[PDB]
């Protein structure tokens, strides 16, 4: 959010159909890392309670 | 009341398998003694020919009010709405911008909205700061 | 109070109130491989992650507009 | 190793040599292919500019977004079956 | 016990597997990228398979 | 090699079987050692040679190249010219990967008579693999027929209470269609002199002569991947047959109708093929949607499976008829996931509960998650695979079967997205029954999944879930034989 | 059927629907100083017609009165939670009490 | 080890409890099945049904089968997936792009030097990913134009 830097984990590939090509991967944003706030952080109060 | 749920046929004969009105097993007292008190059902009781859609597992259904006079209340509040949204629209009782809508130099960002030359522009262009 | 059937029913998550008599050992057993393959999924992380915004020069990227014209 | 392509056309060879005939499916087969493969290399180009673009990505990746989408009809697989048993010419 | 016959069985087959991947991905270095199951045999080629074909469409005529 | 080895060794093997079963026959009674254990003896080197049967394919798949275009290992046995390429190649592979499974399920199940059941099982996987492998029609034909043989006498002897009414239906269903199919054959070896594979797919035939064949072998093709309304013979076979007939019933012969497809209407009728699949996509479409809401009011515990093996198999259909690529891989995928989720469903409904209980109606169970855990794990996880659950193999299959049937038609082709709502009405309604409230009143507490049935469902799971992580397995074999299928001219 | 007043069978039918009125003014009101002061007056209402000689007298409030029940009945009656149709019934069944037969599959 | 007399003490501890229905070194051979005499065999029936007869799903004659002849068949399968050296033909397509922009741009040095500098490993994944490879030259070559002749291969127009 502050740095401006972005990430992007690919495992492997998943389909590969001729122009249809979709990989495991997994990147973060900035909105995807504006979502694992609200997420890993209540869920983890969650499961404490 | 204590209706029935729809598509149930008043008759069925099915050959030598026995006749018997239809019970809604749902609707069985819960604390009576039952042999299987889950199912609300006794051992060897006789099935109807749809119990299928008469028993625990099927969707459950409300009585309180009946199928037609529920039609009645859903669309009678949607339609308190729809006057309400079409005396506006119809009557246009809804205020005016207080200001004209947003401009943009640049020829309204024509060329920053995804536009190559000068002749489409329009096609791609924003709206248009003609007053710089 | 009332009976588990312990005997017999042994699903991987134990039933009604399951803990092994032994569950001091396992766990270190245990907690041995979250830290195991937490310090492992950290490893692979830093090697096999990259960031998407510094791959390609923005002087590379207008030969490529231009290229395709 | 890597094969070469056998280059052989439809309009050239007697369908009555059926190994001639297997190489004129098989050439039309290996060269669509390599659109595809084509088309996949040019939106790699594609995503690195938006991503690298981010607001200026309608402006700096033009003419690759209006080439993507130019090449996608026609750089896909279509089989020889169409061309072999159709003259175009008539 | 936490080391009995089932639990341990997935771990041979995911420690194993990686070793494995690991010893091929080594072993195309050393052997001009041929893969670790190279000794099983050779793939087919075309020149070797297109004599079948054209006696099985010779026959067939 | 091949098929060489193949017939020579199992036509050994039939024969060693029967000599050593038949010896003490005789004048007089025999008690002899072959006999203890149920046959345990004989069943083993029936199990044995599924194995080997494996291991005599992988022979050949090493020396497979997935980067040749045309039939790989062309051999002439019998007069017959076989071969493979890369659609037939994965298809023999899951044949005979049923044999071993088809074999096991019934291991002590039966009330005798194993040796004739073991022959015939290994008899059927056989010429079902011999029939993916053959290139003519009319060896196609008779490949495709001679499995009614076994088929017709192990459903009667070793079926269920209607096991009558089943053998009568498998065995004039499939005879009176496939009889239609031969005549379309017949006719091809009339005109052109020759029903070989690779000569008849470079003539073109007269448009109305293309209908006529077309309608023949697709009414051939119809009752075996069973579509509206020609149906009706698969639900009552499947809930009378023995458990491993109807693992090969549902695991393989359903596919023999897709592969019917691949090789005896998109290459040879392409110009015809492009008409009906209109109608083809309005069967199939109304195939999906009738069978899925068939499903919702039955009670049979076996029919319920059955009528899901149906729904899948329309979106197997939908997709093999779409003119692109992504619809030929994604049918293909789907054929290869369905061949292990169906049976395991089969062996969870009518060979985990069935050898307990000995009843399949639905009625008597539910809460089946307290005293059998292991079983409702493995129904769960079932469950959700047979239902395209993204991690599956069937999820990779339907969504490209799907994305396949938008291209070729994007308005009606659209209805194929039912199939993933529909799928998990009938599905997750019978498995939340099953392990949903108390523990029922009418079974009794008993074992738990034994370790030989957990070892049918593990392996009936594991190819399932490495499809769907890491499907371009299947892909990479399949790309260049299913590009061989497309028909379109671009200018 | 005929009613038969001073029978216990009849006397037990108005013991019921004394239950249904009570617990259906429990239902609506919500404060306790308002339910008594009408749970006061059910109880009057159902009082003063206590003595009656006649069939026909009787059956016709036993119309009346399920008439008044299911007009004023609940949409959503308050429910014990362990009780049926609570918030907490069924939750947590112990297992049943058997043997497991072993069977030789 | 047939063991005829084994048989017979069998048969004596049977015969000393005759009442039914109220070990372990057993083990035949492949021999006993074929080359005993029936008479031999005829013994042994009795023994071996009716000792379970006084009677968990274990050694039931398949783990000594299915886990050393399938269960390797599966590895072998999964290996051949995994390791073989079978070239698919959209994988062929990518290399042979390449091979193109090699004979086709003999004059371009830039070009030859990244395709030189780069290993037959990353040939798959031209484009954003982990590896530090630089491609720009590579990719900007086929953006300006086309290396197929797929028109070359039709001689037949409208
Ligand atoms: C479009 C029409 C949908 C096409 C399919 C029609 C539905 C077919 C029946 C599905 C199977 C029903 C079932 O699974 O069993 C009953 C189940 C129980 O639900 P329920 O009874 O409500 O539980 C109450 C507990 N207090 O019932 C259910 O939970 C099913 C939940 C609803 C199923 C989805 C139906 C689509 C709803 C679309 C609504 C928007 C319409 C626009
Ligand atoms: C049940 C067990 C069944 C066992 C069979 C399963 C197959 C085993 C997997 C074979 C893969 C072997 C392997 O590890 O290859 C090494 C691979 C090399 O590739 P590399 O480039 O270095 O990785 C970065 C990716 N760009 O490097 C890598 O693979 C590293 C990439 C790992 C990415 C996956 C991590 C997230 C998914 C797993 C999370 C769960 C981890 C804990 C699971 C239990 C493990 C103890
Ligand atoms: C002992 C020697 C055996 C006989 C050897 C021989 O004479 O060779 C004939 C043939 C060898 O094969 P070959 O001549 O090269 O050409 C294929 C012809 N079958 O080998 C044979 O013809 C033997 C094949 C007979 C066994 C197969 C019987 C088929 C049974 C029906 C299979 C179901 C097919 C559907
Ligand atoms: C639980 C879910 C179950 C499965 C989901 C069911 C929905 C899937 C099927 C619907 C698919 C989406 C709707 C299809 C139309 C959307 C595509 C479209 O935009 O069609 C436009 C196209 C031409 O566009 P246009 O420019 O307006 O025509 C003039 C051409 N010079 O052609 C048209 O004009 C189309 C005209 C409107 C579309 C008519 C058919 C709509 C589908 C009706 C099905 C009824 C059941
Ligand atoms: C009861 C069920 C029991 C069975 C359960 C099975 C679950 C096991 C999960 C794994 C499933 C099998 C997938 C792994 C085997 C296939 C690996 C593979 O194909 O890697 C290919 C990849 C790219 O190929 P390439 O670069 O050309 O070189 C590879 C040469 N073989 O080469 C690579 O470099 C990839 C290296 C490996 C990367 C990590 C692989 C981890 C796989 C698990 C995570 C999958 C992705 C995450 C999914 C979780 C949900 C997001
Ligand atoms: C992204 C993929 C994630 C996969 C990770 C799996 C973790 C969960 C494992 C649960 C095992 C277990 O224990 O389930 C079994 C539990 C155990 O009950 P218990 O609480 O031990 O009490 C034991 C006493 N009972 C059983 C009387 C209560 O009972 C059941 O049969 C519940 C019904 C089946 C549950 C199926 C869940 C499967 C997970 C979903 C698979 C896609
Ligand atoms: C991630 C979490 C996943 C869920 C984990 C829980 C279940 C684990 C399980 O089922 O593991 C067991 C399995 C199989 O072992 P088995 O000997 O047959 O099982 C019997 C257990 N015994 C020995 C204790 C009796 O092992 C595995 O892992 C297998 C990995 C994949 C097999 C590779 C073959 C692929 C061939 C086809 C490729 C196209
Ligand atoms: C440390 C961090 C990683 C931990 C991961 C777990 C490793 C241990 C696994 C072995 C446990 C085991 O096999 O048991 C787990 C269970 C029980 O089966 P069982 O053990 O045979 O039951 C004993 C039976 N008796 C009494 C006969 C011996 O298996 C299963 O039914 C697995 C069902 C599938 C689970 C969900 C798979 C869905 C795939 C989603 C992800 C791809
Ligand atoms: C790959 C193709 C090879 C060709 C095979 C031809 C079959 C002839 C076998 C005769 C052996 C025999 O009569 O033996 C009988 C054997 C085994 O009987 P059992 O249980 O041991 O004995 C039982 C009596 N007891 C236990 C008291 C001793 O059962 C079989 O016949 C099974 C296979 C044939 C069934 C279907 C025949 C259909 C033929 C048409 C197919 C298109």
């Amino acid at each position: 959010i502050f740095n401006e830097i972005e990430y992007t984990y690919n495992i492997m590939n998943w389909l590969n159909v001729e122009y249809l090509v979709v990989d495991w991967s997994f990147t973060i944003d900035k909105l995807s890392v504006s979502m694992l706030v609200p997420v890993v952080t209540v869920s983890f109060l969650v499961h404490l309670y | 009341k204590s209706f029935l749920p729809h598509f149930i046929p008043k008759n069925y004969s099915y050959g030598d398998y026995p006749r018997l009105k239809p019970e809604n097993l749902q609707k069985r007292d819960p604390y009576l003694k039952y042999d299987d008190q889950a199912n609300k059902r006794n051992f060897n009781e006789p099935l109807h020919p749809q119990q299928d859609d008469l028993d625990m597992w099927a969707p459950d259904h409300f009585d309180f009010v009946q199928d037609s006079i529920a039609l009645k209340w859903f669309g009678t509040f949607f339609g308190v709405l729809a006057v309400f949204s079409s005396v506006i629209y119809i009557g246009g009782l809804y205020p005016e911008k207080p200001a004209n809508p947003r401009n943009y130099p640049f020829s309204g960002l024509a060329k920053d909205l995804g536009a190559s030359s000068e002749e489409d522009t329009l096609l791609y262009a924003a709206k248009i700061d003609k007053s710089i | 109070h009332h009976i588990h059937t312990p005997s017999y029913i042994k699903p991987p998550t134990g039933g009604w109130n399951f803990t092994p008599a032994n569950w001091k050992q396992n766990t270190v057993l245990v907690l041995v491989g979250f830290t195991a393959c937490c310090v492992g999924l950290y490893k692979l992380g830093e090697a096999g992650s990259y960031n998407p915004k510094l791959k390609y020069k923005e002087e590379e990227l207008s030969r490529w507009n231009q290229s395709a014209k | 190793d890597h094969v070469r392509s056998p280059n052989v056309s439809f309009d050239d060879i007697d369908y009555n040599n059926s190994q001639d005939l297997h190489n004129a499916q098989e050439s039309l087969l290996r060269e669509q292919w390599i659109r595809v493969s084509a088309l996949k290399v040019c939106r790699k180009a594609l995503e690195s500019c938006y991503k690298t673009s981010g607001p200026n990505h309608y402006e700096d990746c033009r003419e690759i977004a209006e080439k993507y989408l130019n090449m996608l009809p026609d750089h896909r697989i279509q089989g020889f079956l169409g061309y072999q048993k159709n003259d175009p010419s008539k | 016990n936490i080391f009995n016959k089932w639990n341990v069985t997935p771990f041979v087959w995911l420690f194993a597997t990686v070793g494995i991947f690991q010893w091929d991905k080594s072993h195309r270095e050393s052997h001009d990228g041929k893969g670790i199951l190279d000794f099983l045999g050779e793939i087919k080629v075309k020149e070797s398979l297109d004599t079948y074909f054209k006696e099985y469409q010779t026959k067939v005529a | 090699m091949l098929v060489q080895n193949l017939i020579i060794f199992n036509i050994i093997g039939i024969v060693l079987l029967v000599l050593l079963n038949n010896n003490n026959n005789g004048i007089l009674n025999k008690k002899s050692l072959l006999t203890i254990k149920n046959e345990l003896k004989l069943k083993q080197i029936g199990l044995i040679i599924s194995i080997i049967n494996i291991l005599i394919i992988i022979e050949n798949w090493i020396g497979f190249n997935s980067n040749y275009y045309g039939f790989q290992n062309i051999e002439r046995f019998l007069n017959i010219y076989w071969g493979i390429d890369g659609i037939s190649l994965l298809l023999v592979l899951l044949t005979l990967i049923l044999g071993p499974i088809a074999i096991l399920s019934n291991w002590k199940n039966l009330k005798g008579y194993y040796t004739y059941y073991v022959i015939s099982i290994n008899m059927l996987v056989i010429l079902m693999a011999l029939n993916f492998i053959c290139l003519d029609l009319v060896s196609f034909y008779i490949l495709f027929e001679s499995t009614l043989a076994p088929l017709f006498l192990l459903i009667g002897i070793y079926g269920a209470n209607n096991k009558n009414k089943a053998a009568y239906y498998v065995l004039i269903y499939t005879l009176a269609s496939s009889l239609f199919m031969l005549l379309s054959i017949v006719i091809y070896y009339i005109i052109i002199n020759s029903t070989d594979y690779i000569y008849i797919n470079n003539i073109i035939l007269s448009i109305n002569l293309q209908s006529l064949l077309f309608i023949g072998i697709i009414i051939g093709i119809a009752v075996k991947t069973p579509l509206m309304p020609v149906h009706t013979w698969l639900p009552t076979v499947h809930s009378e047959s023995p458990l491993g007939g109807s693992i090969l019933l549902a695991g393989v012969i359903l596919k023999l109708a897709i592969y019917g497809v691949i090789r005896l209407l998109l290459p040879n009728l392409s110009e015809i093929s492009m008409m009906f699949t209109p109608i083809i996509y309005i069967i199939s479409i109304l195939t999906l949607i009738y069978s899925s809401l068939i499903t919702l009011k039955q009670t049979d515990l076996k029919v319920i499976i059955a009528y899901s093996s149906i729904s899948h198999l329309a979106v197997c259909m939908i997709g093999i008829f779409a003119n692109n690529l992504i619809g030929i891989n994604g049918s293909l995928i789907l054929c290869l996931a369905h061949g292990f989720v169906s049976p395991a469903l089969f062996i969870l409904v009518g060979g985990i509960l069935y050898d307990r209980y000995h009843n399949r109606l639905i009625n008597y169970y539910q809460g089946l998650s307290t005293f059998m855990p292991i079983f409702s794990i493995y129904l769960v996880v079932f469950s959700f695979c047979n239902t395209g659950t993204p991690l599956s193999g069937n999820f990779v299959g339907e969504f490209l079967s799907i994305t396949g049937a938008v291209i070729r038609h994007p308005i009606i082709g659209s209805l194929t997205a039912a199939s993933v709502l529909l799928s998990a009405c009938y599905q997750m309604k019978l498995t939340n029954r099953l392990t949903g409230s108390v523990f029922s009143q009418y079974l009794h507490i008993t074992n738990d999944v034994t370790n030989r049935e957990i070892f049918l469902l593990n392996w009936l799971l594991i190819p399932t879930i490495i499809i769907g992580i890491y499907p371009s397995f299947v892909t990479n074999i399949l790309n260049l034989a299913s590009s061989t299928l497309i028909y379109s001219v671009l200018i | 059927k005929a009613v038969v007043p001073f029978s216990e069978a009849n006397k037990k039918y108005v013991s019921s629907l004394y239950r249904k009125s009570l617990r259906t003014a429990h239902d609506w009101i919500n404060k306790t100083e308002f339910y008594r002061v009408k749970a006061s007056e059910i109880r009057s209402r159902f009082d003063a017609n206590k003595h009656i000689n006649d069939p026909n007298e009787l059956k016709v409030i036993f119309k009346e009165t399920e008439a008044l029940l299911e007009d004023y009945a609940h949409p959503d009656p308050i429910i014990p939670p362990c009780r049926p149709g609570g918030s907490k019934f069924e939750r947590n069944i112990p297992p049943r009490v058997e043997a497991r037969i072993p069977i030789d599959v | 080890a047939f063991n005829l007399q084994l048989e017979k003490e069998i048969r004596s501890k049977i015969d000393s409890l005759p009442k039914l229905n109220n070990v372990t070194n057993r083990k035949l051979s492949l021999t006993d099945y074929l080359f005993q005499n029936a008479a031999n065999q005829a013994l042994y029936v009795d023994n071996e049904a009716d000792l379970k007869e006084l009677d968990e799903n274990e050694n039931e004659g398949w783990e000594k089968i299915m886990y050393v002849g399938f269960v390797p068949t599966m590895i072998l399968i999964f290996a051949i997936v995994l390791f073989k050296d079978d070239k698919s033909i959209d994988e062929w397509a990518m290399d042979e792009l390449l091979l193109r922009l090699k004979e086709k741009n003999l004059s371009d040095v830039e070009l030859i030097d990244e395709l030189d500098k780069l290993s037959k490993s990353h040939v798959g994944k031209i484009g954003a990913s982990e590896i530090n490879k630089r491609d720009a030259v590579i990719i900007e070559r086929i953006l300006n134009g086309e290396y197929d002749q797929l028109s070359g291969l039709k001689k037949k127009e409208l």
